């Protein structure tokens, strides 16, 4: 493409920061042409899911809408297959640069809404005060440990063969740093579980009569009639995560 | 910027939406104090809110009402001075500039590695392909693949560590967002 | 006694005890129904356990790719080293092995580094879980949004494979009202301020109430205190303050 | 590229780690800023005492 960089009479081609060709001076004239790599980029697929529908939209992350049925250009790239609708909704499938994306039996793209608009009736003589009250219970899930894996460096790399074992022994201590690191991680997982759970030096036990003033804790207290004395909720957690 | 194979994806929340979120949090703090964090936005006059905030630090609320004008003037003077403070003392934004500098330097030093032969005959794979026969170009291209892949691996590893550090800072930022803006903290020098 | 425990937990968040005891039955019904709803929430909303599934999936995938890196030539004439040792002369088997030692040790290095970083992430998440265990179930936290959204009352810990699940029981203001207010009461020249709570009016009468629950009380000398005079406080209304001593002497 | 195919799955490990970072950055921004269920708006009159 044309350029506005005035090359000096003695240079033929120009370079940009970090050693790349930026422009070159046409040998047969005095023109100076900039060289830009032609548009390319990764391709992203927007899918609601085969469980719901096999409809798909495809986004080209860094090209215009001139390079190969609605076609909409966004700051994230050129998205084909999704119709852009003016009204905002809660963000569902992330696209990028403020647009998210299924409704009305087609894939739609829109500017995300940040929440309902709610102005506060501020005044210097008016206070709102609650006249009733709701107790809510929320669930917060946190990882504490992960599977204590261990890989035998020498037998993994050099399966039961002395000939390769000699070369691996010529590679020094690598097969000892890896075992040491994995052992450290294995012990640190037990330390994590201990610090998360082992916070009471003695094991307390619930009374046999659940006369808690109308509160019912049967859903979180252990059930002795089960082979593993876990609560119903803990049962749901152990039956809900699959390997 | 755009080189060979390197892309930057845009953030999902544009600066306009981040500004709109901080405007929402400021309107909440101003018109309803800390109650918009716990539940619904409850209207409170700003002096009564600041009287609550004085009550929470062991200074009786009347101290606000008798000194309301002095408090307003000192708060306005400090808020006005913050602009000159951060705009006149260099390095004040170093914690944000350093992240950008490290990312740009990592990308530039990832690109610069492409112009290194890595022990072969020429850092351009097309030149070794055009000057050596395939049965012999194979080894030099193996060199230019192993070295470049090791460079990409080092870059990705350092990006994983830096992402962990920035995630720690983001978690502390969310903790401050909740425990300093959305409420009032009794934790000393935390806010 | 547990109802007194919950009454003190209400006191700790600025709601006087009498809110609980008069409404204990309703509080029990709401707590029980919320706990009942937790089952449906966990069992019906997918991705609810995503934070726990992601780590096991990442480790399974890292092991799967680590093993699949054994099925890779890395420039060798074959993937199975037994075939090179059984088919090639040692003078060349050495060179053919080297190009599998290098690639399998590099795969092992990649796996180990990713495991160190993910272990650091799990270390931080475990430390956060320990801090929440100390400050949400073992005690009561005044730091907002640390033990869930709302005013924290208590938390209940539950085990999970490779994780912990907290049931946070929190107090949320519900139906609300719009009342006129004033920062002080002017009475015969003295300025009255509330000890706890604020002054509210519905137009005609002034009362004192705790800020986190509407409970109107008559303005008296035992819930207000005097400081200064009426000409210093900006925005005062005029009402009368009743001293229980007057009806006792009259 | 056909020669690269002989190094296994390094070129998808790198492009899954970078995507993990990419999504983690949006998670960071959402977790820090998107703590309001509603977008509140200040009144037009700035008579804040
Ligand atoms: C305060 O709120 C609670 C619930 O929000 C009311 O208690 C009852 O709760 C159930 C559901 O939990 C509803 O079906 C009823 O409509 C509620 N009322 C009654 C009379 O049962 C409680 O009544 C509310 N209190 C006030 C004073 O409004
Ligand atoms: C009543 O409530 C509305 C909005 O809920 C508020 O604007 C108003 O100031 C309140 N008070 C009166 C006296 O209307
Ligand atoms: C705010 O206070 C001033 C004087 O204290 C009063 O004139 C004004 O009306 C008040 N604001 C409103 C909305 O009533
Ligand atoms: C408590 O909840 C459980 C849930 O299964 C229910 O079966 C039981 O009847 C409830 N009441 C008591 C007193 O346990
Ligand atoms: C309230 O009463 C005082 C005298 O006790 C009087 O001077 C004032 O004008 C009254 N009205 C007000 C403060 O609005
Ligand atoms: C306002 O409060 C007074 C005092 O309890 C009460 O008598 C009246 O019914 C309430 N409502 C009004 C005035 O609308």
């Amino acid at each position: 493409t044309e350029s506005n960089k005035k090359f000096l009479p003695f240079q033929q081609f120009g370079r940009d920061i970090a050693d790349t060709t930026d422009a070159v001076r046409d040998p047969q004239t005095l023109e100076i042409l900039d060289i830009t790599p032609c548009s390319f980029g990764g391709v992203s697929v927007i899918t609601p899911g085969t469980n719901t529908s096999n409809q798909v939209a495809v986004l080209y992350q860094d090209v215009n809408c001139t390079e190969v049925s609605n076609v909409f250009q966004t700051r994230a790239g050129c998205l084909i297959g999704a119709e852009h609708v003016n009204n905002s909704y809660e963000c569902d499938i992330p696209i990028g640069a403020g647009i998210c994306a299924v409704a009305s039996q087609s894939i739609i793209a829109y500017t995300m809404s940040l929440g309902a608009e709610n102005s506060v009736a501020y005044s210097n003589n008016s206070i709102a005060i609650p006249t009733n009250f709701t107790i809510s219970v929320t669930t917060e899930i946190l990882p504490v440990s992960m599977t204590k894996t261990s890989v035998d460096c020498t037998m993994y790399i050099c399966g039961d063969s002395t000939e390769c074992s000699n070369l691996l022994l010529q590679y020094g201590s690598f097969c000892t740093q890896l075992n040491r690191a994995l052992t450290g991680i294995a012990v640190e997982q037990d330390k994590n579980t201990q610090e998360v759970f082992a916070q009471v030096k003695q094991i307390y036990k619930t009374p046999p009569i659940k006369d808690f003033g109308g509160f019912n804790f049967s859903q979180i207290l252990p059930d002795p009639s089960k082979p593993s004395k876990r609560s119903p909720i803990e049962d749901l957690l152990f039956n809900k995560v699959t390997l | 910027q755009k080189f060979n194979g390197l892309t930057v994806l845009p953030p999902l929340l544009t600066d306009e939406m981040i500004a709109q979120y901080t405007s929402a949090l400021l309107a909440g703090t101003i018109t309803s104090g800390w109650t918009f964090g716990a539940g619904p936005a409850l209207q409170i006059p700003f002096p009564m809110q600041m009287a609550y905030r004085f009550n929470g630090i062991g200074v009786t609320q009347n101290v606000l009402y008798e000194n309301q004008k002095l408090i307003a003037n000192q708060f306005n003077s400090a808020i006005g001075k913050i602009q000159d403070s951060l705009s006149s003392t260099p390095s004040a934004l170093g914690k944000l500039q350093d992240v950008v500098n490290q990312n740009a330097q990592a990308l530039n030093t990832l690109v610069k590695q492409l112009s290194s032969n890595f022990g072969a005959i020429s850092s351009v794979l097309n030149d070794i392909l055009s000057r050596l026969d395939p049965p012999e170009a194979e080894v030099q291209i193996d060199r230019l693949i192993t070295g470049r892949l090791q460079s990409l691996q080092t870059y990705v590893t350092q990006q994983l560590i830096r992402a962990a550090e920035i995630r720690a800072s983001a978690n502390l930022a969310a903790t401050k967002m909740s425990e300093c803006v959305l409420g009032q903290s009794k934790r000393v020098d935390f806010c | 006694p547990f109802p007194m425990q919950m009454a003190y937990r209400f006191n700790g968040i600025g709601v006087t005890q009498n809110v609980l005891y008069e409404n204990q039955k309703l509080i029990a019904n709401q707590f029980n129904s919320a706990i009942g709803k937790i089952q449906d929430s966990l069992s019906s909303t997918p991705s609810a356990l995503g934070k726990l599934q992601d780590v096991v999936n990442q480790n399974a995938q890292a092991l799967n790719t680590l093993v699949k890196q054994l099925s890779s030539n890395f420039g060798a004439i074959s993937s199975v080293l037994n075939d090179i040792l059984s088919r090639l002369d040692p003078p060349e088997a050495e060179v053919q092995i080297d190009r599998l030692i290098t690639g399998r040790l590099q795969s092992l290095q990649t796996y180990v580094t990713q495991q160190l970083i993910r272990a650091a992430e799990i270390r931080a998440s475990a430390n956060l879980a320990a801090t929440k265990m100390s400050e949400c179930v073992l005690g009561q936290s005044k730091r907002v949004d640390f033990c869930g959204k709302g005013y924290h009352l208590m938390s209940f810990p539950q085990s999970a494979p490779h994780g912990v699940v907290f049931l946070h029981v929190t107090y949320v203001p519900a139906q609300e009202k719009n009342f006129t207010t004033a920062p002080a009461i002017c009475h015969d020249g003295k300025a009255h301020f509330p000890r706890e709570g604020v002054f509210v009016s519905n137009g005609t009468h002034w009362f004192v109430t705790q800020r986190n629950f509407y409970e109107p009380q008559i303005i008296t000398t035992d819930n207000t205190f005097v400081s200064g005079n009426c000409d210093v406080v900006i925005g005062i209304v005029n009402n009368t303050v009743y001293d229980p001593l007057q009806p006792e002497l009259d």
